[PDB]
């Protein structure tokens, strides 16, 4: 009966690509060639969060875009003021190893989990004045490489066990489990409206989820290496995935085919963490090349470079309000760019 | 849960020497700034001193300055020294954190009693008294004598309430935010130069004195008390 | 004391010339044997004998002075 | 500066501990521990030491040893071996008693982030290595070997098998033999980590 | 006639040019070189511990090359002195102390090479700033209690033929000072810290070498490139040092000497100006603080 | 493998059942959307510094 399911599997993706191919009547090239481009895009280095002893790995703006909060393996995870450097706390994380750090839309709540296969909680507005540890969510086989706060009760965590997870952090169990990639998740985003959400694994496949009842909608390919760094686009209808190929693509929804492809042939490194603007016309990739590039999400052209790093840059976010944008890599800076 | 206790009353003669201290135990008192707040039998609330977290600097009002000794073993000290006339008062331990976001004065100690035997802006309370029935609508509004909103924003109009026989509360912080545990009964206001603390169905148990806070430099001066009689 | 003396041996003599030849021969250079110096100048024998007693009470006043052109240190 | 004075305050507070902190944390040595499943990790240094990764640490000669038993980890090494990027020295397990440990070796002694971090290497099992070469020949784990089946001789072109797959001329593999009882395990690591400590403030100083 | 010399009173000669044209290599070479020491140490730097001991000798130096242009007046003009008595006694006081300091701090760094060779283990309690400033703190502490004597006996003397004035060392001309305090500072800058160079990277060299994985034949190459340099470029500012203490104010001994203690401390300066050049190019951590500045 | 064959099946259906629209469609909706946030985007438009925070 294995050869009967295997036809049926090859038959099932042929017309699956033929559906895809057949709904591309026209490129995105052609369409995005009628705006005049935006003209190179200068950022200075307004904000440096000096403080940092040893790799930074995660740096997640608030929903105020005036806090954000940064993860090394120094053991600490020091939360910053934007605005006047200061930094408002520094948690003692219980493992030095950390890839991922989320701060909860409402401010409460700060998430942060590496190796150890747990991805903690940590209470900002506690009543004793100190920050502590909410919950800690077990259950992984794997490293958790991105988790991310759909709100102050459900965070939906990437692993490294090819198994993306929705949580309870009241409770603490897996409400809802996603499955079906083939190697480690690498990457997640959450959508605006916090319903849906894709995940970029490392078997070179962006596959989109359910929040709600925990089934696959939609499947991506046509990465040759494995995903690092994947989010949505500011208008939801659209995500783009950073690939260890020094390539990032931007997919839609709506056309279940990628878009435009963002390479050069100058650029080898990987991709490390991928951003998007407030408008989506600019999509703030950083790389493992010591810089971070911006690209024209529409015209798919380079429009400056942010090269004011003295080493790989491992997160770039962008501020709710589009104000800053936070590149904080292995050198222990991060630096608040405007 | 949080607890700010202390002792160190009783009859003191003119020009003695006592020592107040203040147990703070069920938090992390070392990450609070400790202030220390005195109010008159009949009268408001008055600044004493502060001391911040780790003894870094350490403030005193007009009058107290050199006589009183601010020291932070989870305690924090007051030494009387020549304790004049005007002395006697109830002293409320008062914890105190600042960051971005942060609830000043939000815990205010329980208070013991000690009895004897110009150039600061000035808190302006012109109402003294306004009777309202429950159910109703109420405003108490507190005046400044300089514009408190600093540059970057934040107006420093705190707001406090003390019910009979009990110690104050944090209700209102930079004039706009609201304390945690308080009900949404209560709502700040006020812009510029005059504030006012608007209550919205007001209950049995928002009866008390107000007491009008500014902050935005020191010494710390309160309003003059209004207080909220039934009807 | 060395220029109150220079200046009254010069004027001991009524004439420039003479003035002149020991104003500069009571220079204080280090040289050894200055007479040998005073052997290479084409000069009258008064400006000779000027300058050889010039150049020797110049030479007591630098050896009792006991002072280092000393650079650093 | 109405109330951020003491903001500001709560910020140099809090970056003086965390300097603290960071120059209490650099006493302590990264020992990046490897190997195959169930070959001897876990019994190399037992005289001392107490689901992802395993961290144990214990004091021998004034030194704080962090040895990261990651062995446990079973996901893809290439996504999270740049974590160890500033290990001191890596400590590789092989177990003589069974081509999958000779492999690793090879990808783990050339990888980009380990040019020029020292891996030393830890034969083990050697009366087990030894009993299975008196009753069997080491033609089964290596066909191309060609010479006497003894302990002395077999070890040693084994121990050169290892050697061998290093390409980087900058990094010295530290091969050693335990019997899985010795207590010299600890001794090792310490001169090891003495020779690449010194190694280090050489070529910090502009020295080495 | 304005030609006074009456016996061929001639210009400068052969060795003070070779001095002032030494003198303006090192001045040149410090506007750049030091400046750039201090700039990587200072702002990039600062936070490591192996950055205090060069940013302390990389300022003395800078502080040394600084003050050649007084040199280069007091020589163009047959070492008339302009300045006043407070600044005779200031300047070439503060030139000393920069010497010394710079002296000692070499010294220092190869006791603290030699710590870090030899007490690995024991040089990750010990290291820190705070040790580091404490060493360096020792060290011009030290350079400045052999600097007091400049500060004590430097007096004006004038001529009154010329308007030449010129400013030595006046011991009271009588007194049997000159001799201990020589004594004293030639130890203390060219002996002691000569020996702690020379046993320091000899120990150094002899247990690098003894394990593997540490001879990289570099080194041996640092210490040549230092320990030979200093003493080439310290012994005949010294010698002629304290043969001019010994020796006697005249007799034509001293006064060659005299002639030649310019070409001495110039040929002194060439390694003041060498010192950051060893620290730049053999450190190949100075190229991440360029790329990262 | 017959049951992880089968499940790779009914997920490959599923997503084949997938409403698709023309790509000119989404491409014309992205074109919408980042024209209707020009204005509100203060990183490619620069920001005056008088209402900058990041000074």
């Amino acid at each position: 009966e294995l050869d009967q399911l295997r036809q049926e599997a090859e038959q099932l993706k042929n017309q699956i690509r033929d559906a895809r191919k057949a709904c591309a009547d026209a490129t995105l090239s052609q369409i995005t060639n009628n705006i005049d481009p935006v003209g190179r895009i200068q950022m200075r280095t307004r904000r440096t969060l000096r403080g940092h002893l040893a790799k930074i790995y995660a740096m997640h703006w608030g929903t105020d875009s005036r806090l954000l909060v940064s993860a090394s393996q120094d053991g600490k995870l020091i939360i910053w003021d934007s605005y006047t450097t200061n930094k408002v706390h520094a948690i003692p994380l219980r493992s030095s190893w950390v890839m991922t750090c989320a701060y909860a839309p409402s401010g409460n709540y700060v998430a942060c989990g590496g190796l150890d296969n747990i991805c903690s909680i940590y209470n900002l507005k506690t009543r004793e004045g100190n920050v502590r540890v909410s919950r800690e969510l077990a259950g992984h086989t794997g490293y958790l490489s991105c988790c991310r706060f759909l709100d102050d009760n459900q965070i939906v965590t990437s692993s490294g066990d090819t198994t993306c997870a929705l949580w309870d952090i009241e409770t603490g169990q897996q409400t809802t489990t996603f499955t079906g990639h083939t190697g480690d998740v690498m990457s997640l985003s959450l959508a605006p409206d916090t319903r849906l959400f894709v995940s970029g694994a490392c078997d070179a496949s962006a596959k989109l989820w359910d929040v709600r009842e925990g089934m696959c909608r939609q499947t991506f390919t046509g990465h040759e290496s494995d995903i690092n760094a994947i989010c949505f686009f500011p208008n939801g209808n659209a995500f783009a995935t950073g690939s260890d190929d020094a390539t990032c693509r931007l997919f839609d929804l709506r056309a279940d085919q990628e878009l435009m492809t963002y390479s050069h042939d100058n650029i080898i490194c990987g991709i490390t963490s991928v951003s998007f603007s407030k408008s989506g016309r600019l999509l703030l990739a950083g790389y493992d090349d010591f810089n971070c590039n911006v690209w024209d999400a529409l015209k798919a052209d380079r429009a400056g470079v942010l090269a004011g790093h003295d080493n790989r840059v491992s997160c770039l976010g962008v501020t709710d309000d589009g104000m800053a944008v936070a590149t904080g890599s292995w050198d222990s800076f991060l630096k608040i760019w405007n | 849960d949080v607890q700010l206790v202390e002792s160190g009353g009783g009859l003191v003669q003119p020009g003695g020497s006592r020592k107040l201290s203040c147990s703070a135990s069920g938090f992390a008192f070392s990450s609070f700034g400790m202030h220390w707040v005195r109010q008159a039998p009949e009268k408001g609330l008055e600044w004493v001193a502060y001391i911040s977290s780790g003894s870094g600097t350490i403030y005193y009002a007009d009058t107290v300055k050199g006589r009183f000794t601010i020291s932070r073993k989870n305690t924090l000290f007051l030494q009387m020294t020549s304790l004049r006339s005007e002395d006697t008062a109830m002293y409320y331990c008062v914890r105190s954190i600042y960051y971005y976001g942060s609830s000043p004065f939000d815990f205010w100690g329980q208070g013991t009693t000690l009895t004897v035997s110009g150039s600061d802006i000035v808190m302006t309370q012109a109402t003294s008294s306004v009777p309202v029935t429950p159910g109703e609508s109420v405003s108490i509004s507190c005046r400044s004598s300089k514009s408190l909103l600093h540059s970057n924003g934040n107006t420093y109009l705190y707001w406090f309430l003390q019910r009979p026989g009990q110690s104050p509360q944090l209700l209102i912080y930079r004039m706009s935010n609201l304390a945690s545990g308080v009900p949404d009964r209560f709502s700040g206001s006020g812009s510029g130069t005059a504030f006012t603390l608007t209550i919205s169905r007001l209950e049995a148990e928002d009866v008390g004195v107000y007491y009008c806070m500014q902050h935005l430099e020191y010494p710390l001066t309160f309003g003059a008390g209004t207080k909220l009689e039934l009807k | 004391t060395l220029q109150k003396k220079i200046e009254e041996i010069a004027a001991k003599y009524k004439h420039s010339v003479v003035k002149k030849c020991c104003y500069d021969g009571a220079c204080v250079n280090n040289d050894e044997t200055c007479e040998q110096r005073a052997a290479r100048i084409s000069l009258g024998p008064r400006c000779i004998k000027a300058f050889t007693e010039c150049c020797v009470v110049a030479s007591q006043l630098r050896a009792n002075i006991s002072h280092k052109d000393m650079q650093l240190g | 500066s109405a109330e951020e004075r003491a903001a500001l305050e709560r910020s140099k507070a809090i970056e003086k501990n965390l300097k603290e902190d960071g120059i209490s944390a650099a006493k302590d040595v990264k020992l990046l521990l490897l190997g195959a499943d169930n070959s001897g990790k876990s019994t190399i240094v037992k005289q001392m030491k107490i689901t992802g990764i395993v961290e144990t640490h214990f004091t021998f000669k004034n030194l704080h040893f962090r040895l990261f038993d990651v062995g446990g980890q079973r996901s893809e090494r290439k996504k999270w071996i740049h974590c160890f990027e500033d290990v001191t020295a890596i400590i590789f397990c092989v177990d003589l008693s069974d081509h999958e440990s000779l492999m690793l070796f090879d990808s783990i002694c050339n990888n980009k982030f380990f040019i020029d971090t020292s891996i030393i290497l830890f034969l083990n099992k050697k009366d087990l290595f030894g009993e299975k070469i008196k009753k069997s020949p080491l033609t089964i784990c290596f066909p191309e070997y060609t010479g006497p089946n003894t302990y002395e001789d077999a070890a040693a072109y084994i121990q050169a098998q290892f050697e061998s797959k290093n390409r980087s001329p900058n990094k010295e593999i530290y091969c050693h033999m335990t019997c899985a009882t010795d207590t010299n395990n600890a001794q090792v690591i310490f001169d090891a980590v003495t020779d690449i400590i010194i190694a280090n403030n050489l070529r910090g100083c502009g020295l080495y | 006639l304005n030609t006074p010399v009456d016996k061929t009173s001639n210009t400068l000669r052969v060795p003070d040019i070779l001095a002032l044209v030494i003198f303006a290599v090192v001045f040149l070479v410090g506007v750049l070189g030091n400046a750039l020491v201090v700039w990587v140490t200072a702002f990039e730097a600062k936070r490591t511990i192996n950055a205090i001991w060069f940013l302390n000798l990389a300022v003395a130096d800078f502080l040394s090359c600084l003050a050649l242009p007084i040199l280069f007046t007091s020589i163009v003009q047959h070492h008339h002195w302009p300045f006043g008595g407070a600044a005779c006694s200031i300047l070439p006081s503060l030139i000393l102390l920069n010497m010394y300091a710079s002296i000692l701090l070499l010294a220092t760094i190869s006791a603290d090479r030699f710590l870090l060779v030899f007490k690995p283990i024991w040089c990750q309690n010990f290291r820190g700033a705070g040790l580091a400033w404490i060493a360096c703190a020792v060290a011009w502490g030290l350079a400045l209690l052999l600097t007091i004597p400049s500060f004590l006996y430097r007096v004006v003397r004038e001529e009154y033929f010329p308007p030449k004035v010129l400013c030595g060392v006046d011991y009271s001309h009588d007194k049997r000072r000159e001799r201990a305090v020589a004594i004293v500072r030639l130890v203390l800058g060219f002996l002691w810290p000569l020996l702690t160079l020379t046993i320091c990277y000899t120990f150094i060299l002899l247990r690098t070498w003894s394990r593997r994985a540490t001879r990289s034949t570099k080194t041996l190459k640092v210490v040549v490139a230092v320990v030979a340099s200093f003493f080439i470029f310290w012994l005949p500012y010294q010698v002629t040092g304290i043969m001019m203490s010994f020796l006697e104010p005249s007799s034509p001994t001293f006064l060659l000497l005299k002639k030649l203690d310019s070409l001495c401390v110039s040929f002194a300066y060439i390694n003041c100006c060498i010192n950051p050049i060893i620290y730049v190019v053999a450190g190949q951590g100075f190229q991440g603080r360029l790329r990262k500045s | 493998s017959i049951a992880q064959a089968r499940k790779l099946v009914e997920q490959l259906k599923m997503e084949a059942n997938i409403d698709r629209i023309k790509v000119s469609k989404a491409a014309a909706d992205l074109m919408a959307y980042c024209e209707a946030h020009a204005k509100e985007d203060p990183l490619l438009t620069p920001v005056p510094a008088s209402e900058n925070p990041f000074r």
